[PDB]
């Protein structure tokens, strides 16, 4: 019966203000604290700020002062969290928690509920190409090979062998983002250490946000 | 201030498994606990050190003494596979810790040592002024592998990405990791090696 | 529930 | 899909003595629920699910007799196969009675058994129609006409359609937690090389329930029933089930054997390669 | 007539060396019911060592499972003995960590 | 008249993990002469082992030693087990590392 509704998360630009708000139902939001709680994507969790049941005073976690602030309207029952000089290190899920304990002065005890949260990804971002290189196999059992996809921009690229003639020890991996806000996805055909001569070798990337297709041929040595 | 859990705990189904969060006086702090799986938000389970909430089963069970507090949870089910956070208020910190996270494997394979496959650099890219090594790890069991470079047995920071395991077909885990250098990196040092550690055991190429 | 009574041969 | 429930009777004559062991064991589907022994000191049909000791004394005080007596004409058959046989004093012969009933998705009944078999042959058994006996030998014939004029047939009828089916309900609604239950095979793969040029590519399931499970190599999407091994069923001990299919390969052909599990509590059929 | 017992040795679940693990050894298919089962922790009778209630199969041939609690380590290697009346000597199955 | 066999397993030197030492068995003091002696590594037979020649003392009971090559570990434990009439069931003797 107790509802939290994030929103207002998103792409956002580096420098850009973006302002999230936690919608609440199921009890009294006048007399309960509220909590965000942000979670960078494969982390573990961490407390942003929190502020108590009438909104007097305002807790902030170190990495966010200056910068966050934590808000509530009682008339509308929201939780707001206004960010402003966006960073990369701000991309992650923000969830919203509502402090079990009524009337604490300080957000000391356990957070009951919790909202699904919002999503905020921040990038200097643009369409971008794919760059393909092939990985070559070990010219040094089983042999194995593949291809690079660096550097594209947004997500997703789909990579085939032989216009998805091979299925068989075909394996794609999960892009890296880079610390320049592009991805780079590596996507390999384990096979059969001898007779990879003797096969045509193509992996073909397919960016469709860029709308670009790339055909490359994998080759030893 | 720091709270510390272990990364991964495996257990067999049905067994005890246990997680700790481990910290000074911590058993003096109030600790609470909370289950997240993947894709949904974190659930309390366990609040005030060892009490449990209305829809929790009485299976699980807290503890706090001394300087660890510890999850206890018996006659382990195969939905109790998700990541458990610890949760104390730091009196003289005015901080909310979280710790690292546990990730709780309840095993239905056995467990396998991961498959490091390591790429130099192509000559495409080494004639587009870059250089990047492919570290390219699959087919472990529980997914929890942890990655270091080193060039020339030394150690290598900046420039190193690490994916994050995801389920491969046959559920085994699988991640890749990525050194970039510059061209003239690769070629200063006279071997570079990826090393997978998985269950205090660790592979190297 | 096992059965009321029993067959002789 | 249905539910079923099997009692399984057995006794063995000891050749001095005068009480035969007798064992009796009663299952939901796949899950034993109660056990009376002839040598436990118990004396009185015991507990062996969590879900059933919830009935009363009225339960296992009429459970006790009732298989205290299921006993007792054991005791007399035994004696009495002894002559139909012409068999001494000396031997030890068992007696195998099983009977039960299987209800449908919404309660209904669907179909009864009952089944002897002495010595591990068959002997007599109840018909489809449950209305007819049909006796294996000749020795059950003369059992067999017995019954007819007793219209054994008929009081099957009236405990399988009766009694059982409200017990298998009841018990599916009881311990509705532990017997509803579905349980997918937690599944992996095991690569054995045999010689330089085989290997063995085994396909695991573990931790499954009910015990029906259907595992398949095929090669290149052909079925290969050749060179393909598959334990039978094997109980982990905990109410779950495990079993192996393995297949002997060819080196570097493993990308071309598929191994294909179905099970009920699976959405679509596996698929498992190397 | 006599059916003689097929033997399967196995852990409950995916064997790890030094976590509490459970040994069964399940004889299947076997006539008549007198039937000895032993488990071995190197050679060695396992005493802590219980057993099913006798069932039978569709062809009326019996089944029983064995069962210990044990914790594996790498070098300590278990069996089940088994002797019947079809047995002359008693077949002795040891654990493998893959069957 | 018997006499059953008194069983002392041992190392030839004070062993030391990595070394090759051997493994003794020696089994005395038993009538008649039959006896079935076996070293195991961790249960299991070992097959390279020789034995000493049939001896025998003051009270004319005979004396024997099975011994073994033998590098041993921290986890390999090693035993000797020895079949007698006077024996039910095989005795079995775990070489101790201090004993």
């Amino acid at each position: 019966q107790v509802q939290l509704q994030e929103s207002g998360g998103g792409v956002v630009q580096p420098g850009g203000s973006l302002r999230l708000s936690c919608a609440a139902s199921g009890f009294n939001f006048s007399n309960y604290g509220m909590h965000w709680v942000r979670q960078t994507p494969g982390k573990g969790l961490e407390w942003v700020a929190s502020i108590p049941y009438d909104g007097s005073h305002q807790w902030h976690a170190d990495s966010v002062k200056g910068r966050f602030t934590i808000s509530r309207d009682n008339s509308k029952n929201t939780l707001y969290l206004q960010i402003n000089s966006l960073r990369p290190e701000d991309t992650a899920m923000y969830y919203c928690s509502k402090a079990r304990i009524s009337y604490l002065s300080a957000p000391a005890w356990w957070f009951d509920p919790w909202g699904q949260g919002t999503l905020v990804t921040v990038s200097s971002a643009s369409t971008k190409g794919p760059s393909v290189f092939p990985l070559a196999p070990s010219s040094k059992g089983t042999a194995a090979l593949g291809c690079l996809v660096k550097d594209y921009f947004p997500e997703p690229v789909t990579v085939s062998w032989n216009s998805g003639a091979l299925t068989s020890g075909v394996h794609t991996f999960p892009a890296v983002l880079q610390s320049s806000g592009l991805y780079s996805l590596s996507s390999v055909v384990t096979v059969p250490s001898s007779s990879l001569g003797t096969q045509t070798y193509i992996c073909n990337v397919n960016h469709k946000p860029s709308n670009t297709k790339v055909d490359k041929r994998v080759e030893p040595k | 201030s720091v709270s510390t859990q272990p990364p991964s705990v495996s257990v067999a189904p049905g067994q005890t498994a246990r997680i700790t969060c481990g910290g000074n006086n911590i058993g003096s702090k109030s600790v609470h606990w909370y289950r997240q799986k993947p894709g949904q938000a974190p659930v309390l389970v366990v609040y005030d050190n060892n009490a449990r909430p209305s829809g929790i089963p009485e299976r699980i069970s807290g503890s706090n003494f001394a300087n660890t507090a510890t999850l206890t949870i018996s006659r382990v089910e195969a939905g109790d596979e998700a990541d458990y956070y610890c949760h104390v208020w730091d009196s003289s910190s005015d901080h909310v810790v979280f710790g690292g996270g546990t990730k709780l494997t309840v095993l239905g394979q056995p467990k396998a040592a991961p498959s490091v496959t390591l790429f130099p650099p192509s000559s495409e890219e080494l004639q587009a002024n870059k250089a990047t090594l492919v570290c390219l790890i699959s087919d472990f069991y529980p997914g929890a592998v942890t990655v270091a470079w080193k060039a020339d047995s030394s150690p290598v920071k900046a420039g190193v990405e690490t994916t994050t395991p995801s389920k491969q077909s046959n559920n085994k885990y699988a991640a890749s990791s990525y050194l970039s250098l510059t061209p003239e990196q690769w070629k200063s040092h006279r071997s570079y090696s990826c090393q997978v550690t998985h269950e205090g055991s660790t592979v190297e190429k | 529930v096992t059965e009321h009574d029993t067959l002789l041969y | 899909g249905s539910h079923s429930m099997r009692y399984f009777f057995t006794s063995v004559s000891r050749p001095g003595r005068g009480e035969p062991r007798f064992i009796a064991v009663g299952y939901v589907d796949d899950t034993q629920f109660v056990r009376f022994d002839s040598d436990a000191a118990s004396q009185k049909m015991e507990p062996r699910a969590p879900w059933i000791e919830q009935e009363g004394p009225e339960y296992w005080d009429q459970e006790t007799r009732n298989m205290k007596a299921h006993s007792q004409t054991d005791r007399a058959n035994l004696g009495t196969l002894r002559g139909y046989y012409n068999q001494s004093e000396d031997g030890s012969h068992t007696i195998q009675i099983m009977y039960g009933c299987d209800v449908g998705p919404d309660g209904r009944f669907l179909r009864g058994y009952r089944q002897d078999a002495y010595d591990g042959k068959d002997y007599i058994a109840l018909n489809e129609d449950l209305r007819s006996w049909t006796a294996a030998d000749m020795a059950a014939q003369i059992t067999k006409r017995k019954w007819e004029a007793v219209h054994a047939a008929e009081q099957r009828r009236v405990y399988l359609e009766g009694r059982c089916v409200d017990g298998l309900r009841r018990y599916l609604e009881n311990g509705k937690e532990t017997l509803q239950r579905t349980d997918p095979p937690k599944t992996h793969m095991t690569h054995h090389p045999i010689s330089d040029h085989e290997a063995t590519l085994r396909c695991w399931a573990l931790g499954f329930y009910p015990a029906e499970i259907t595992l398949t190599w095929q090669r290149d999407g052909e079925d290969q029933t050749q060179d393909t091994e598959l334990v039978e069923t094997r109980p982990a001990g905990d109410g779950t089930f495990q079993k192996w299919a393995a297949v002997v390969v060819p080196s570097g052909e493993e990308q071309r054997y598929t191994c294909h599990v179905q099970h009920e509590g699976l959405p679509k059929p596996l698929t498992l390669r190397w | 007539i006599q059916r003689t017992p097929k033997i399967q040795v196995y852990s409950r679940h995916p064997a790890e060396n030094g976590k509490s693990n459970f040994l069964n050894c399940y004889v299947s298919g076997f006539h008549p019911s007198d039937i000895e089962v032993d488990l071995l922790k190197n050679g060695e009778r396992i005493e802590k060592v219980e057993h099913s209630d006798l069932s039978f199969s569709k062809d009326w041939s019996f089944y029983l499972l064995y069962y210990t609690e044990f914790t594996p380590t790498e070098k300590d290697e278990y069996a089940c003995r088994v002797n019947h009346v079809t047995l002359s000597q008693p077949k002795i199955v040891k654990w493998d960590r893959d069957m």
